[PDB]
């Protein structure tokens, strides 16, 4: 056999040695080189260094202000909160599992993992799409006189996120260690009729990744005509919603893709390294997205310091 | 509800041969793949062979390379093991797994006493 | 039988009842409550988290302007490098070790929670004997740069080594210390072909009542324009760092001593633990200090924050 | 180099009494504890007895609570225990291990049977 499909688990590694075993057993370096665990370990490491820092700061500053009551900002807070729960709910659990080489918490651990890891992305995802709405209402002015609206949109994005990351929790789908074993995702590996996951990965596909990627492109296709000092404020946002999207598709893409690539080609040969780069690769959605907020907006870096610099 | 069915198989002569049988119910059957996977007296379990889903490539264990031969109808739901120039060692009840792995549904499977 | 002492490790809980284990194999939970051990760790990641950003940035900022090269720049770079020596070497280890709630790593894994801590807390005490100094020789004018400085930051880290460096070698030990999460010198065993007994004097002597005396010393000769303002603010941290250090590193120095002379006595794993972890804040409040009350420094930090 | 003797010990009436010995050489006496531990020939180690440095409160186990005493003489560096009243489960291989642990120096021991 080309994988080592078993209960919990899909090894992509022929188990014709007899080296093949559980990751939620005994550890899987027989998969990559052990340094290269290491090396997991590490480079998620500072995504949980960087995690807190950036986002903890960026939800302290904006609560702590009065003022920074823009959509751009509830937003931005939104993925603060869900940027420190990808850490302290998922990247630590994978920190662990990269040390260990398994998930010696279990298939349980595996779902924390993959959990955070789905509303990480799809909370960022849908905040792309409430930010493609939102530009469109005020630039183009379909709807006049119509700017707590914000608090609704944001809630609209956890909503939608638990539509995608809850349901394998449930039962319908699961999450599945990835490449390395190290990560977990949505099983695009083994049909898994009973679970319905063929089924899933259609929905997700669908639901959330085509319908968000359309209304966003929707919207951007509607400012190709268009493109006063607020303007100027509103322009540097809104090309920054530009550069949020920009950021989320080099970010996702990849791992999206080989999702895809998997699903298409079930039972092909491909290595733990196939999957587990990107998969790892898009865990910095908990980093970037803030560092733009403070990066690009202006108004928001003079605040930070000021909280900082009390 | 899942049913393996574990046919074929029984007493058979040193260097003989025997026909097994899997009738699968209960899930898409095409949808995904099989294996054999037998118990010897004694050892731990040994993957025999296994096919993929369309049927095009099967495999089979370096143990019984050439000996064994494996097909299955996916009509019927059926997975035969075409066992042939058998051996003592060859002693073991075999179970037709699903997926890729060596985790047997049901059990029983058939005990094929070289 | 008040404390259980073993090859490795002294535990301070009797094993009357059977309980007792060493923390190099199995969790020390009969010890304390297990979500105590979590407290541990809860409190440890802090230290870790708000340790590595404020050193780093403290670390690169200094570096990265060509300026900054006063003496008063150079200890607390030198501060920022031992207290990232700290984090990494040190706290790393004992956060892991609460999580299991015992040495998982091992008596080689004590040693380097021990090691870093002790580095940290003498690089941070020899780094204040330098700063007395410093200031006695501007001020007082007794003796009429840049050079002279690292001269007297690589004394630091050749006397914190003379302090750390030994129980590595063999003479005194680190071992667990209260709740078996952190690693100190062994104050508890008397373990003579080890030596520790008299490694304990030595310390007490030579890395700690000699720098405090020259500290003192030099505070006590400070008894009876805008650059002295400057020079004013600058001296003034000097006494806030040291009065922050004296709040650090008493209690644990105490309970430290407290044992060494109470030897064998009843006392639980709360009782050094406590000071212990609160002595391991030492990593993060030096820099903050170095950042509050030195403007000089806040100014050229956000240049290189806010480019 | 540390040498702990371990004499006094042997045969015994069942409900007999017997003094045992245990002479420290190498290492500075009065500033360590010292303890006794046996050996059931079946079950783990029993910390039998132990005594502080300067000898003033000796601990007991309850199984030998009060049958059992604890002395040690610091000038020429040696730890008694007279044990009275005995029994059958008292039969083991005793031995009298430095600090406050059960861990036992390599001694010629004192198997004393009841
Ligand atoms: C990748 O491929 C490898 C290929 O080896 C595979 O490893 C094997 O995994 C299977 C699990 O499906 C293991 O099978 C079990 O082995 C048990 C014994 O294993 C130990 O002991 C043997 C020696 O006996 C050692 O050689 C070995 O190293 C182990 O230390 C065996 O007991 C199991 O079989 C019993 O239990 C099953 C389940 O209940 C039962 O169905 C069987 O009938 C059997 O019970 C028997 O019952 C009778 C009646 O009561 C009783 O009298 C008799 O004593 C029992 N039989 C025995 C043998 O005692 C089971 O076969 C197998 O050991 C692994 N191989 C190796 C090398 O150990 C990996 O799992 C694959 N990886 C993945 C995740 O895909
Ligand atoms: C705190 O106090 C407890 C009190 O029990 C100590 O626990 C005991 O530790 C001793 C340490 O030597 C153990 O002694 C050894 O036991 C072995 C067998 O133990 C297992 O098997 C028995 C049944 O046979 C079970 O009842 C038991 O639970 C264990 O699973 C023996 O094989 C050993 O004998 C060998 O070594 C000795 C060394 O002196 C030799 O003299 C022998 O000749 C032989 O080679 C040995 O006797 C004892 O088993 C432990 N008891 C328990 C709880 O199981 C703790 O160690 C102590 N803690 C600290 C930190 O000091
Ligand atoms: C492990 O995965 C590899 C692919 O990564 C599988 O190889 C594939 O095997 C099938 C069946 O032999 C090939 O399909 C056939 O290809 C020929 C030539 O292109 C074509 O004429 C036939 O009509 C048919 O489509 C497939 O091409 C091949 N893939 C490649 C490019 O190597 C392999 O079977 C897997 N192993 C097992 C047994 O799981
Ligand atoms: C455990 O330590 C306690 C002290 O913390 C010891 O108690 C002392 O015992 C001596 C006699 O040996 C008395 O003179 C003291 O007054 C006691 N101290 C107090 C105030 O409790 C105790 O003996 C120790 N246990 C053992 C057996 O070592």
């Amino acid at each position: 056999m080309n994988g080592t499909e078993g209960p919990n688990f899909y090894v992509p590694f022929s188990n014709k040695t007899g080296v093949v075993r559980s990751p939620f057993e005994a550890p899987q370096y027989y998969l990559a080189e052990p340094w290269q665990f290491s090396m997991l370990a590490a480079y998620m490491f500072l995504l949980i260094m960087l995690g807190f820092p950036i986002n903890f700061l960026t939800l302290y500053v904006t609560v702590q202000h009065k003022k920074l009551r823009t959509p751009l900002n509830y937003i931005l807070l939104n993925l603060a909160v869900a940027d420190l729960f990808m850490v302290f709910g998922g990247f630590t659990t994978t920190l662990y599992t990269s040390l260990h080489g398994y998930f010696v918490f279990g298939p349980t651990g595996c779902n924390l993992e993959g959990f955070f890891a789905t509303l990480g992305g799809e909370i960022a995802l849908w905040s792309l799409v409430v930010l493609a709405i939102e530009r469109y209402v005020v630039v183009c002015k379909p709807m006049s006189n119509f700017r707590n609206h914000a608090i609704m949109g944001v809630a609209f994005t956890w909503v939608m996120a638990l539509a995608c990351a809850a349901p394998p929790l449930v039962g319908w789908s699961r999450y599945i260690p990835e490449g390395m074993q190290c990560s977990c995702g949505i099983d695009y590996y083994t049909p898994h009729e009973e679970t319905n996951n063929e089924s899933f990965v259609i929905y997700m596909f669908v639901v959330h990744f085509i319908i968000p990627l359309i209304v966003i492109f929707f919207c951007y296709g509607q400012l190709v005509f268009t493109v006063a000092t607020t303007q100027k404020a509103e322009k540097e946002v809104t090309r920054m919603v530009i550069i949020m999207v920009i950021a989320f598709l080099i970010c996702w893409l990849p791992y999206a893709g080989v999702a895809f690539y998997i699903f298409t080609h079930q039972g092909s040969d491909f290595g733990p390294i196939f999957m587990t780069i990107p998969a790892f690769f898009a865990k910095t959605s908990a980093v970037y997205n803030p560092v733009i907020y403070i990066m690009m907006n202006k108004q928001f870096r003079n605040c930070m310091v000021t909280t900082l610099c009390c | 509800q899942v049913q393996l069915v574990e046919s074929g198989g029984g007493l058979v002569q040193p260097g003989g041969s025997l026909r097994l049988s899997c009738a699968a119910s209960g899930f898409t059957f095409s949808k995904y793949a099989m294996n054999w996977v037998r118990q010897p007296p004694g050892k731990g379990l040994e993957w025999v062979s296994g096919i993929r889903p369309s049927g095009d490539n099967p495999t089979y264990a370096d143990s019984v390379e050439g000996r064994f031969t494996i097909i299955r109808d996916n009509d019927k739901k059926m997975v035969y093991l075409q066992m042939t120039s058998l051996k003592t060692e060859d002693t073991a009840v075999y179970y037709c797994t699903r997926g890729y792995g060596t985790m047997t549904i049901e059990g029983q499977g058939t005990q094929v006493t070289v």
